[PDB]
């Protein structure tokens, strides 16, 4: 990549857009986290209503 | 002196003629107005002098007079409860003969030429003095200020001056020699106080603060750099460090910072009260103050003159404390005149010898036999500030290269009313090992593996940060979930100090240790307990949470008896658990 | 700033200066000092711009034992949006916080835009609270910044899982950062007394559910909290 | 130069001049400009090598009255293949134009390793269309400049989710954009003609739907659309 001012702010930008993509990213991850321990309660009481 | 004529003025650049003879580095006179000049560069009969401040209305062919003498500091009695700019002159007494403003060549004395001392010989006609040698003693509020002979000042003595009351021009002391010593000398700011031997660091420099007391101790003599985010709390940590530390005197420069933030510290420190005395805190305190609109001469000097004073205290026989609230104003002001003196930066604009300034200033520190044979030390705590909080900037890193410890200050702990907002992640000490012994001779034979212990607990604590994050607490498994309250109960009742509490902003060493015994002795009953079927949260319920929390606050004198019944308790608050 | 000084510290006024921009000054500066051949410093600025800077700067303040007091608003645009400008840098390096302007903001029709994450003001808690402008002014600030972030991260959040998978606080938050941006920092040509701004501020933080507003006592809670945007709102 | 105009102008030759490395010319220039303590622009390179080439590359074009002709085709090798280099970026300041060679092309075995995209012709549109080659040539050259970038932007989009995750409309631009490439820029030492061409273009633009072709009128996709690139060949 050629070294330019302009190219400097465009790498900046850059990293900040993969920082914020990042804490996206983790914030998707625990909407899924909660969605997934939910389930996994609902998951064992189906299991137990199989066992019956 | 020597004395010549302006013949060419160029901005701050002044050419004057008829200089043969002036010296490198001297300060000079320029103009009628006598503006404070220094000479740069030399070439046949003419001199090149940097003046101080503006020049705008100077004409050619006005005089230009050396001082012969290179930049100095006055060292005598009246320096303590003082106030400074950069080139040591009082700010008081500015104020006081012209007002508001600083107006341009104004003439002070760094110290008061007026006021009598109460002087006491030490000497006898005969004798036989060499540098460093105490001639007499003078009171200085709780102090007794040491008169010294010059350290390259040696002779016999011929008459002394007996008790009395005399100003700091009063020749107190003649040698046969007719060397005339008063009890003021000056030494150039640039070149360290001779002593006759550096001491290896083997005793703490004791802050009164349990972390950076325990966790990153600094020796005596030892050097500590500081970040300073805006919102951590810094004032308020160096003022603590400033009232409970173990140092007899307190220097604090200030280069270059805003005028806002001089303004609070020269109003906050003078309402401290000294622990010591009861008296206000500035009675054992030098201030330099610069804001950024000062002379950039006076800012790049202010730190050698803090140092020179502190290297004075010192070989009175004190303990010193030196605190420069910005290095990295003190860079920005170098950086100036190098670009001023049109030279090659290195890296972003820097002179290539910041880091040679840098270590001239932070090697001045350490534990000394003084010429006078006495033991005096100075512990150097810098500070620094980058652009936006990014270490990496050329300043940070040549300080880290030198300093022994470093204190991170952290917003984020700050804004969680963690305080001292210190993150002990990123913290480090490189004094520990050699402090180890002093620990076990002075605190307890234990201590380091105590310390050991806590420091691998916050680790662990810190490893499962992520697993936290992922999930909730309660999730975590019996050992995971014990490990996480006592990372906790590290935090909220050993790292945590309230710097406003009557009994809470010190801490002694035997106090911290047993704070750390309390809660180590917590964690192995809890981490048994654990194995013998006992879930966490009727641990977590237990009275023993409570007494830990609150051994803070007890006070010195009655916490021994606090300790060993809280030992009791916690041994048996187990035992009868199921 | 010789008229501000005169007025303020000779007859005792309360001055206002606003410099419309240090950009253009400082390229005044810069192409002064190569017409007297001199080196440049970083980026071509001068070595002492710093100094300058400071020395037009640092002549707002108030002394002791004088009433008046100089108070200065410099306006400098960032060449390209580039706070590590040395402009920026400096100015920062030398004054008490900073302002910032939103081009989302202004480009969403918000005006002004004032985006009050990247703000601050670092003397704003010496000069607020009781006696002062009012006591619950400093907390109902934190926790006006501290909604306004999470509004604005849940409505990144939202565009990938969608508005049914959010929680119902997360929802709320979503509602409150569209009010606040349409309501508090839309403000238009108004000109709001601070009581007026708290009193929008106070109806916005309502639209949040009480115990929530971590940062706000409950005394505050209590004497302010309840009212509604539509009984004190400048237009709907 | 002088030869070519003489030529041209005085004989009425049509004159192709072919200038080998503009890059030795400006190390030349460079050399000189350093020597004198010249002002410099970027790079070291003297400041009036923007007006050294233009007096070079200035006189190419055709007369009034006469009919002679000056065509120049410089060649300049990049310096690490940047664009955006002096040499380069004076050169298309001043030229008509470039043909910019594409190293990932060439890689792939691609000859002759012409990259559209950074390619430009400014004279173009005096050349074409109705009465001089044919009436759909510049829709037909604006819709597959459009079709490749489309597929360039999805193998983009390719290396952050897959290819299997896809839609049918990334999918199909993604195979124009390997078509073009495979046949359309990569022809070896064969000569077409423009006719040729077209029907080539036309045979890949056909991968696409009808209603995609925006930039085509629907009289020439009447006439155009349609054929298949087994046809040509295979």
């Amino acid at each position: 990549v050629s070294p330019t001012r302009m190219n400097l702010l465009q790498r900046r930008g850059q990293l900040r857009l993969a920082q914020k993509g990042v804490d996206l990213l983790k914030k998707k991850r625990d909407a899924l986290v909660a969605e997934f321990f939910g389930l996994v309660r609902e998951a064992m009481e189906a299991r137990k209503a199989l066992d019956q | 002196m020597i004395q010549g004529v302006i013949q060419k003025i160029a901005g701050p650049a002044v050419i004057a003629k008829g200089m043969l003879g002036a010296r490198m580095y001297d300060i000079c006179k320029v103009g009628e107005e006598g503006l404070v000049g220094e000479i740069i560069r030399l070439d046949g009969d003419t001199a090149f002098v940097q003046v101080y401040e503006d020049t705008s209305g100077l004409k050619v062919g006005e005089p230009v007079v050396s001082t012969g003498l290179p930049l100095a500091v006055e060292l005598g009695p009246g320096m303590l409860n003082g106030i400074y700019d950069g080139i040591q002159r009082p700010l008081e007494r500015i104020r006081e003969k012209t007002g508001i403003y600083i107006t341009r060549g104004v003439v002070v004395h760094a110290l008061d030429r007026e006021k009598k001392w109460a002087w006491t010989p030490m000497v006898k006609p005969g004798d036989e003095v060499r540098g460093g040698m105490v001639l007499g003693t003078v009171p200085e509020f709780g102090f007794t200020h040491k008169i010294l002979v010059p350290p390259d000042v040696r002779g016999r003595v011929k008459e002394v001056k007996p008790a009395g009351e005399y100003t700091v021009e009063e020749p107190v002391v003649v040698l046969e020699d007719g060397t005339e010593l008063k009890m003021y000398h000056t030494w150039p700011v640039r070149r360290a106080r001779p002593v006759q031997r550096k001491l290896d660091p083997n005793t703490p420099f004791l802050t009164g603060m349990r972390i950076l007391d325990v966790l990153f101790p600094v020796a005596m003599g030892g050097t500590a750099a500081i970040p300073g985010p805006f919102g951590s709390g810094k004032t308020v940590t160096q003022q603590s460090l400033a009232k409970w530390s173990n140092a007899d005197v307190v220097v604090y420069v200030g280069c270059g910072e805003r005028g806002n933030e001089m303004t609070d510290v020269l109003v906050e420190f003078p309402e401290l009260t000294d622990p010591k005395t009861g008296g206000p805190l500035m009675h054992r305190t030098v201030l330099i103050a610069n804001t950024s609109n000062m002379p950039v001469a006076a800012r790049e000097a202010s730190i050698y003159v803090g140092v020179t004073i502190a290297e004075y205290f010192r070989d009175q026989g004190f303990s010193v404390a030196l605190m420069a609230d910005s290095t990295s104003r003190w860079a920005e002001a170098l950086r100036e005149i190098s670009s001023r003196l049109e030279e090659m930066p290195a890296e972003e604009g820097y002179p290539p010898y910041l880091a040679a300034r840098l270590a001239a200033f932070y090697e001045r520190a350490g534990k000394v036999i003084t010429l006078g044979g006495e033991e005096g030390a100075v512990t150097i705590v810098g500070a620094v500030s980058p652009p936006g909080g990014d270490m990496s900037e050329p300043v940070t890193q040549s300080t880290l290269r030198i300093v022994g410890a470093f204190w991170r200050l952290d917003a984020s702990l700050a804004f969680r009313r963690h305080f001292p907002a210190i993150n002990w992640n990123g913290s480090y000490s490189l004094f520990t090992s050699a402090l180890d012994p002093w620990y076990r001779e002075n605190v307890a034979e234990d201590y380091p593996e105590l310390r050991d212990a806590i420091s691998e607990l916050l680790q662990r604590e810190a490893g499962l940060q992520e697993i936290v994050q992922l999930v909730g607490p309660d999730a975590l498994q019996d050992a995971e979930r014990l490990v996480i309250e006592v990372g906790r109960i590290i935090r909220e009742d050993f790292l945590q100090q309230n710097a406003y509490h009557e009994v809470d902003a010190y801490c002694s060493m035997k106090k911290a240790y047993g704070i750390m015994k309390m809660i180590l002795a917590f964690y192995k009953e809890a981490e048994a307990a654990i194995k013998r079927g006992v879930s966490i949260d009727e641990i977590l319920q237990l009275p023993v949470l409570e007494r830990i929390g609150r051994a803070r606050y007890v006070s010195e004198e009655e916490f021994p008896a606090y300790f060993e019944e809280a030992m009791k308790e916690i041994q048996g608050a187990f035992k009868a658990l199921a | 700033l010789t008229v501000a000084e005169y007025l303020a510290f000779e007859h005792d006024y309360h001055v206002l200066v606003i410099l419309t921009d240090m950009t253009n000054y400082c390229e005044a500066l810069r192409e002064i000092g190569a017409a007297r051949e001199e080196i440049p410093g970083r980026r071509g600025y001068p070595g002492y711009m710093y100094t300058d800077l400071a020395t037009i700067y640092e002549r707002a303040g108030v002394v002791e034992g004088k009433k008046g007091s100089v108070t200065q608003i410099p306006i400098l645009s960032m060449p390209d949006d580039d706070r590590t400008h040395p402009i920026p840098d400096l100015t920062g390096y030398i004054t008490e916080g900073q302002i910032q302007l939103s081009r989302e903001l202004h480009r969403k029709g918000i005006y002004p835009p004032i985006d009050p994450l990247p703000s601050l003001s670092r003397l704003m808690n010496n000069g607020v609270g009781k006696g002062k402008t009012r006591e619950d002014h400093k907390q109902v600030s934190d926790q006006l910044y501290s909604a306004y972030a999470n509004g604005v991260d849940i409505r990144k959040l939202v565009a990938i899982i969608g508005e049914d998978a959010l929680t119902e606080n997360d929802r709320r938050y979503l509602q409150f950062a569209d009010a606040f941006e349409r309501f508090f920092i839309n403000q238009g040509q108004q000109n709001r007394s601070i009581e007026e701004s708290l009193q929008i501020a106070w109806a916005l933080l309502s639209m949040l559910p009480q115990g929530e507003l971590k940062r706000i006592s409950k005394d505050h809670i209590g004497k302010y909290y309840g009212q509604k945007l539509e009984e004190i709102w400048g237009a709907p």
